[PDB]
Parts: C-alpha cells; structure tokens; sequence
C-alpha cells in the first residue's frame, strides 16, 4: 500500500505533461507538444525497440544499451577514484591544501573541450570517450566526498582516538558511515554527469549510442526531428532514474 | 486543573521482531503553580511521559489536556530544557539565549530584549562567557544556558529534564533559588524530572514516582507536606523530611 | 613515578584576548590509584584530564606517565567522554564492540564477544543491546560510554561524570562494581565528580580546583578509610561528615 | 606568512606539469607538452590579451569575459533556484516523493540536447543560451540543499518546533546555517557546471566567447590546434578558480 509514494510521482507526473501541452497553444511555441511528440516517432520508435535495419539504425533499445555500457564503466571508474580520493583529501588539510586549484582548474574544462585532448592522450578513440564520461562525472564525487570527511564531528573522530583506528579500519567504521549522505549525493549528482556528457563523448565512435543518435538528429532538421530528440531523452532519464535507485 | 493527563500509552515500533511499551495508563492532573517532581530509575520513561506534554512526543492512546484544549504540537508557553541541551553550535551564549526570546516577545523595541537577555544571563553566572561558542563552553556551562534560554520566555508550563545534572553543589544550591522564586513570583507551574531526592523534595510540592521496566505506570504521588518558603535548611530539620526521603528510597529499592 | 603532572597550563586564543584555564597544575598519581577531581562548573575539571588521556596539548607544561610524555591519546588512558559520545549507526552492542576489537584483535569471536556481553550486564543494559542510541535514553547512553571503558580495562581510567544521569539506586550499583574492577586489576582511576559523597566513598585522595580563570590545585586531601568501603558504615565513621564540609567550605568559600 | 597554503599548490603545480612534459617523450603521445603549448600560443595570446583583429578574433580577454557574463547570468539563476527550491522540496517530504521522477530524469539531459529544445522554447536564441548554462548547473545546488535540509539534525528541529519559528524565519535561522556545508558545496560544483557547458551555450551565438573559440578551433586542425584549446581551458580554470573562492 504505496499511496503517498507512486501516486504522487504520477499526480506531479501529470503536471509538466499538460501544461507541456498548453504550453504549445502559443503560435511561436515551436517545442513540439505529448501528444505530437508521441505520435511522429511511435510508429517506428514507439511500437517496438530493438530492431536492426543495417549500418547503425539500431532503434532506440540498442542505442541506450550500447551507451550504457559506456556510461557504466565510466562512471565506475570514476566512483571508485572520487571516493578514494576525496577520503585521502579529505584527511591531510595539507595534501587537500596541496593539490586545491589543479583539481578546480580541471574540473571546469568542457567534455567538448576534453574531446581533442583525449584523443591525442589515447590513440585508440575507444577508450577515449571512457575518459570524458570518467573525467567528467569524478568532480561530484570527488568533492563531496572531500567535504563530508572534513565535516565529521569531533565526537566521532574522539572515540577513533582513543583506539587504535587509523588506516583501513579508521576509514571502514568512522569516515564511511559518517559520510554517508555526502558520498551518496556526489554518487547521484555523478550519474547524472555521466549521462550529461555522453552526446560529447560518442563523437568519437560509430553511429550505435545514444549522443550519436541525439547529435546526427540535431544536424539534420526534418519534421521528426525535435520529437525524435525528446524521446531519446526521456530514455536517457528512466536509465538514469532506475540507475539513480540503486 | 491546568494540565491534564487522561491515559497516555507510549508504544515504540521497534521494527525488527519487537514491541516495546515504555508507558501505559497514567493518570496525572497537575493544578496550575504546582511544581512536579518525576523521579524514577534511568530508562523507565520519565524523559517519554515529559515529552508528551512538551508536545515533542504523540501518545498512542489517550491524550493531555491544557486548559482544556489538546496538545498536539510543541509551543513556546511549554518550553523544555532538553537533557542533551540542544545548543546551536553557530550561535553564542548570548545569541543562544536570544533566539529562544525573540520569537515569544515580538514587538519589545529590541531595547528590553537586550536587557531580558543580559540578566537571564546573570542568574546562571555565564557574563564572562556571553561571547563564546557550544564548541568552547562545558558541559555544566552549557546546561545553564539551556536553562537560561527557558527562563527567559516564562512558559506558563514549564518542563525541567535533569537541569541540574552538571552542575557541582554551590552552582546547583544557588540555581534551585531563582527557580522557585520564578515559580513563585510568576504564576508557573512546572514538571521536572530528576535523580536527587535531596533536591526533589525541595522544590516539588508532590512527587510523581514511575516504575522501573516496561509499561511503566505511575507508583506513587506521595506529597511534602511543607511550607512553600524554602530555603534548603529548615526544611531538613523537619522531623517529616527524612520519612518522605527514606520513602523516596524505598520504592526506589524495590524496583531494582 | 607513574603519572606525573609538571607545571602544566592551558591558554585558549579568543578573539578578546587570552584566556587562561589552567597555571601551575602539579600531580603525582601512584600506580593504582584512586583520585576524584572535584570542584565547579567552567573551572577546568575536563580541560585539566584532557591533558592525562592526550585531547588537549599544554601550553606550558608536560605530562608523564611512567617517564614518558604524554602527546597522543591512546587505548591505554581510555576515557568517558561528558557528553557520551556514542556512534549513531551502530547498536549499544556494537557501540562496546568496537573497543573491544581495536584494543586487541588477537582473540577470535565468542570470546571477545562475551566480554562486551558480560560489560552490558554489568550497567544493566541487557535487553538495550539491540537499539541505536537514538532509541535509548540518556542515562542508558551513560551506561554504555562505561561499558566500552571497562571492557577496554586500561591501564589509566579517565572519566567525566561518568554518573551524572543515574538514579541513586543505579549509581550506587555501578560505583560498586566500578570499585570491584578497580581492585581485580591495576587500574588507575582519574574521576571528575560532582558529588562530594561519591568521592569520598571512591577516592584516595581529592583534589579540588579554584574557580575562575587561572585555575589551580588548592587543598589536596587524603581519605583514610578501610580499602573495601562500603555504604551505612562509612558514614559511620567520625572521618565522615568532618571531611565532606570540609569540601562544602572551600566549594562555598571559592564564590567570588 | 603562508608557507603551508600558497607554497602546497606551487610545489603540486610542479608535479603534472613536468610529468606532463615527460608523458610526450612516448611518440605515440600526440598531446603537446607544457613548453610548446606555451611557446606556439605565447606570440598572438599569451603576450597580450584583449587585441581585436576583428569580428570574432577578439582576442583572449573579451573571449574570456563575453563568456563570463553568460555563465554569471546562468548561474545566479541557478543559485537561486537551486537553493529555494533545495529547500522547499527538502523540507515536506510528500513535495520531495512528488517530484522526485521529473527532476532525475530532467537532470540527465545533456546541455548539447537542450539546444534544440531551448531554440524552439525561446525563439531570439540569446536567453535559450542562458537556459543551457541556467538548466545545467542547477541540481547540484538543488540536491545538496535538498539533502542538506533532509539531513538537520532532530536537536535543532526540536528548539525550532518549541518556539514559533516556522516559515521564513525557520529557513534564516535554522535551515541555512546548519546546511552551511551542503548548499555552498553544491554552489562549488555549480560553479564547475556553468562552465561545464559553455562550450554547448555559445554554439548559438557569435563567435566572441570562450566555447565559440574552443569548438572552432576543433572543427579546424592547425599546427597550433591543440595548443590553443589547451591554454584556453587554462583560462577557464584560472576564472573559475578565482570564482570558487567567492
Ligand atoms: N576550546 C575552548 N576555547 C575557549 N575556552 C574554552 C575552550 N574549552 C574550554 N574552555 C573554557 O575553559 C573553562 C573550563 O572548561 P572545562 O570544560 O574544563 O570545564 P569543567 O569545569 O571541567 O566543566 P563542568 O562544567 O562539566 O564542571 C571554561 O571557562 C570554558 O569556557
Ligand atoms: N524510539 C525509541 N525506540 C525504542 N525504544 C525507545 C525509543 N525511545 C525511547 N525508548 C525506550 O523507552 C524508554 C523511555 O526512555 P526515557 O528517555 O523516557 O527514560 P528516562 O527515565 O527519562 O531516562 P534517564 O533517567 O536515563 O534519562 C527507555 O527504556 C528507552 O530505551
Ligand atoms: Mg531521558
Ligand atoms: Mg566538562
């Protein structure tokens, strides 16, 4: 008995779809509405994902899936060296102290901008664009996880004291389960980043992705173009949401 | 009556496998001026019944009665002195105190704020800390403030939990005065929780005794039958003193 | 020749100048030793045995223990924190646990497992052993900020008020079992109470501090009872109630 | 005396920039290396800013600061946004299970698909650039502050809920000096995201501003190529720098 958990979502849901629609009413509103945008792409879209018609139409379900798997390892990574390394920053003031503007500097550089660079570093383009999903989305983490260690109370750090916690153990049951509201939001500000720098970092690859999908349908203008576009979008948002509650 | 207690039954969920019952069916009516002393052993409810006057806390069944309208949410004419303090780290002594009256008296000219604030600050002996943060005070420093900020919107209903805990004799001795005369100069009744007889039977006018274990219900609500002017030594040379403070001990034994 | 205190002061930089806690504090503590640091409210109790357990650097003096200097706390000056600081996330089981498995891991599971399940019987908290502190009151976190000090058993015990929030009839249950540890081993016990009854019947010796800035050892005494004191007897003896407002009369006489 | 907080970062500065140079010793390293980097850009832009040759060769300076007044827009609405938002979904909880979908799905939308989309929503093409900057460095500010609030310890609830503080005074009192570590957080790493997608913002504008000169000076391989994008996003990171401590 979930009422005040999925209904709501659906009630706010209803809002934003309607008023989307009311919203087009006005002549210069060129932003297609719901129901035009679910109609121009659902018959070869819509009515059924995961078809292969040759070269890279792969639809929309091998597109998200092809992109997954790139965003997945990127934001692997990326976790994985944020969390490491924002609970070595975040202890040592020194060290954080030492290495404060080349982490600003760097975090501030476009996916766009790391296409070029990455393609020199790595002269395979595959891991490439691995590296602008990882370079990107390791900020979030990076950074909340460097202010949750040096927000924890002194308490804690206390009782850590006066044992004998330090290395391994003081980061498993001191630093860990006190940071964990940071460290989870910089994980879910960092999927979100993912997803945000995937149209940039599948330029370098074939036409199977979604970003590849959503970059050749923004060159070329027709009349299921912004519809096309939306829905990709839409899928990109329930993979990040299911991502998102896990 | 001034506040009233019908049947309060405090159920906690325990989610996993458990049902625990810290209260169950007290019946308690506190006349307005009166001071209550709650005494009990630690961890038999005597925190869970305070808060749900306060508000703080909803009762499962039942419910308390103020002036003849529910409680059902915190307000400032019941102020608490919470056992942990609850002490903005951000702001100082002063601010701390000033926070807590700035909301009750609105519309004061900021002019007799300043003033209300400043000599709250002299009954609990903290000038030459106005300016000093939670992070820099001490544990009994920093209940005084507690209390200091309660004083200063005098509640109509006034909650005491273990104000005196961290505080030495002198201290201690010298803050139960300025209490009393509060309650006796303004028309303030107050429930206190406490584990000093010698300083329950000092201030309260009966003493509400609960039952060590779960389903804690009220035992006793023996009274001291002594003159409201107190002054912590005649009161001990009466020959009822020590019965009632041996009786205080007795039941406190037998729920070991 | 086992914990010496050598001139030791504290100096807090305010943004109104310095203010000085300590000046000239000196100590020499005997293995096995029982000592309760009594006195007021802000004087530097807390300040003054961080300094023993190593949370708080001198800014002019040293600590010894066993002709060592003393700059790091350690789990061999295990101490009660005032404020009882107990991990949110872990249960009072595991709140106890903790210590036990950073002080020595050497032994495997069920044996370092009964020592933390005996030490709960031990303040009472048996059937608290499954609740986080925010479900447990503040006399039963007390309890549990004692069972992770005893199970420990250190070779110097530090506590703060380590009964602050007990009723009489649990902390006198736990003053004897605090004494029973005391005895069995090599324990040396540094204790700040606010109690002058509590020291006398625990302590060796009292120390007491002057109030106000600046604050040093004045008046150091001896309690010469028979080492297993026990309540109703050492009352008794006409060493008592000579020696208690003995500390009434400097607590008293330190105001102003 | 500041011998432990601006010598760290000169000292951690060495490091990366001499292994930098060290890392094009592999011929298979096509990245240019610190000192031609600053060599084959050091005659027409290290050597002076702000020269105008001309529309759209305005230099480094105006690049750098057209570019600044378009993110300094976005962002402040962002703030905003963010931080009221952050806490009116913070608190009620029914609000925040309300619209929890519409806002994870909307936040992995990358600033390259929001072109389109903002073209057809604004039709002068000059706020639809603000709304890329203002859409996408928006969640951060709003998650953190949103688990900011939901994180407030219960002590400052209960002497909040005993006096009468609700409503604004609430908010000025309680709300934002407990989330002091949560809300600038999330403006830390909105700060990076204002940046983050400049390059995306400006592909609607002229050329002047930082993100028409990276994106141009891609599309054109020169022998100067990569050495100008480069010293480009050291100027980004420079200007963000000095915007993160603020
Ligand atoms: N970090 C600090 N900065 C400034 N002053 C401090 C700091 N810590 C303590 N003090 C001051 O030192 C004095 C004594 O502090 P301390 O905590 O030792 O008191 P205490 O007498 O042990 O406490 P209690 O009230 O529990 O008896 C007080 O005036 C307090 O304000
Ligand atoms: N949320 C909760 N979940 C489970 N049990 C709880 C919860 N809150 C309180 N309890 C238990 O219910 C009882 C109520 O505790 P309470 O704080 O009222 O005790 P107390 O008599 O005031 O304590 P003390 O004298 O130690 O301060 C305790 O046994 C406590 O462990
Ligand atoms: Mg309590
Ligand atoms: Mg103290």
């Amino acid at each position: 008995f979930l009422w005040k958990k999925v209904v709501p979502p659906l009630v706010a849901l209803g809002i934003f779809l309607v008023i989307w629609q009311l919203l087009c009413l006005n002549p210069n509103f060129k932003l297609p509405g719901p129901i035009e945008t679910f109609s121009e792409t659902w018959d070869p879209f819509i009515i059924n994902p995961f078809f292969d018609n040759g070269e890279s139409d792969k639809g929309l379900g091998w597109q998200i899936l092809s992109s997954l798997g790139r965003v997945g390892l990127g934001f692997s990574l990326a976790a994985i060296a944020g969390i490491i390394l924002g609970i070595l920053i975040g202890v040592n003031p020194l060290v954080y102290n030492a290495v404060d503007p080349i982490f600003q500097v760097l975090r501030t550089v476009p996916p766009l901008a790391w296409l070029p660079i990455s393609l020199a570093a790595f002269q395979q383009a595959n891991p490439s664009a691995i590296f602008v999903i990882f370079i990107t989305s390791i900020w979030p983490i990076l950074l909340n996880t460097t202010v949750g260690v040096q927000q924890i109370p002194q308490d804690y750090i206390n009782v850590a004291k006066v044992l004998r916690l330090k290395g391994v153990k003081y980061f498993f049951k001191i630093v860990f389960p006190a940071t964990v509201p940071y460290i989870f939001t910089g994980l879910r500000i960092g999927i979100g980043l993912s997803w945000l720098a995937i149209v940039a970092a599948e330029m370098l690859v074939g036409g199977v992705g979604i970003g590849s999908f959503i970059w050749d349908a923004y060159n070329t203008t027709t009349e299921t173009n912004l519809s096309e576009i939306i829905l990709a979008l839409i899928y990109v948002g329930l993979v990040g949401l299911l991502l998102d509650r896990l | 009556t001034f506040v009233e207690i019908d049947h309060v039954d405090r159920i906690f969920d325990l989610p996993n496998g458990g049902r625990y019952i810290a209260l169950k069916n007290i019946e308690l009516k506190i006349k307005q001026g009166e001071f209550v002393s709650l005494i009990g052993h630690s961890g038999c409810g005597k925190s869970t019944l305070l808060n749900i006057i306060a508000g703080l806390d909803r009762a499962s069944i039942g419910g308390v009665t103020l002036e003849g309208r529910e409680i059902r949410e915190p307000s400032p004419d019941r102020m608490v002195v919470f056992q942990n303090y609850s002490l903005l780290p951000w702001l100082t002594v002063r601010e701390n105190v000033a926070l807590a009256v700035d909301e009750v008296y609105q519309g004061k000219s900021k002019g007799e704020r300043r003033a209300i604030i400043e000599e709250h600050i002299d009954m609990v002996g903290l000038r030459l800390a106005a300016n000093k943060r939670p992070s820099e005070l001490s544990g009994g420093m920093k209940q005084r403030v507690a209390i200091a900020r309660a004083l200063a919107t005098r509640p109509k209903l006034l909650l005491l939990d273990q104000p005196f805990g961290a505080l030495d004799a002198l201290t201690r001795g010298s803050l139960q005065e300025q209490l009393m005369k509060i309650c006796n100069e303004h028309q303030i009744t107050c429930v206190m929780v406490t584990h000093d007889v010698d300083e329950a039977l000092l201030l309260s006018d009966r003493v509400v005794m609960l039952t060590n274990g779960p389903e804690a219900h009220i035992g006793q609500i023996l009274e001291v039958p002594i003159s409201r002017p107190r002054q912590r030594l005649e009161v001990v040379k009466h020959p009822s003193y020590y019965n009632l403070r041996n009786e205080i001990i007795y039941f406190l034994n037998q729920q070991k | 020749n086992f914990l010496v205190v050598e001139g030791v002061s504290k100096i807090y930089p305010t943004p109104e100048g310095p203010y000085t806690v300590l000046d000239g504090i000196d100590l020499k503590v005997r293995e096995g030793e029982f000592v309760c640091l009594i006195g007021h409210s802000g004087c530097g109790k807390s300040t003054l045995l961080n300094m023993i357990s190593g949370f708080n650097t001198p800014s002019e003096g040293v600590v010894l223990l066993q002709d060592k200097p003393i700059t790091e706390p350690g789990p061999d000056r295990m101490m009660v924190f005032q404020n009882y600081c107990l991990l949110p996330w872990l249960n009072v089981f595991e709140n106890v646990y903790l210590a036990v498995d950073a002080v020595f891991p050497n032994k495997p599971q069920a044996e370092k497992r009964a020592i933390v399940r005996e030490h709960l019987a031990m303040v009472g908290l048996t059937e608290a052993a499954e609740k986080k502190p925010s479900q447990i009151s503040g006399g039963m976190k007390q309890r549990v900020a004692i069972a992770r000090a005893l199970s420990i058993r250190p070779q110097v015990l530090i506590l703060d008020q380590p009964f602050g929030a007990l009723d009489a009839i649990t902390k006198e249950e736990l003053q004897e079992e605090l004494l029973q540890i005391w005895s069995d081993h090599q324990v040396t016990v540094l204790m700040i109470t606010h109690d002058i009854d509590e020291a006398l019947f625990l302590a060796d010796r009292v120390v007491m501090m002057t109030n106000g800035p600046a604050a040093q050892i004045g008046e150091i005494l001896d309690i010469p009872f028979d080492r297993p004191r026990n309540r109703r007897r050492i009352m008794e003896d006409p060493k008592y109630y000579d020696l208690r407002n003995y500390a009434l009369d400097f607590l008293f006489n330190r105001f102003a």
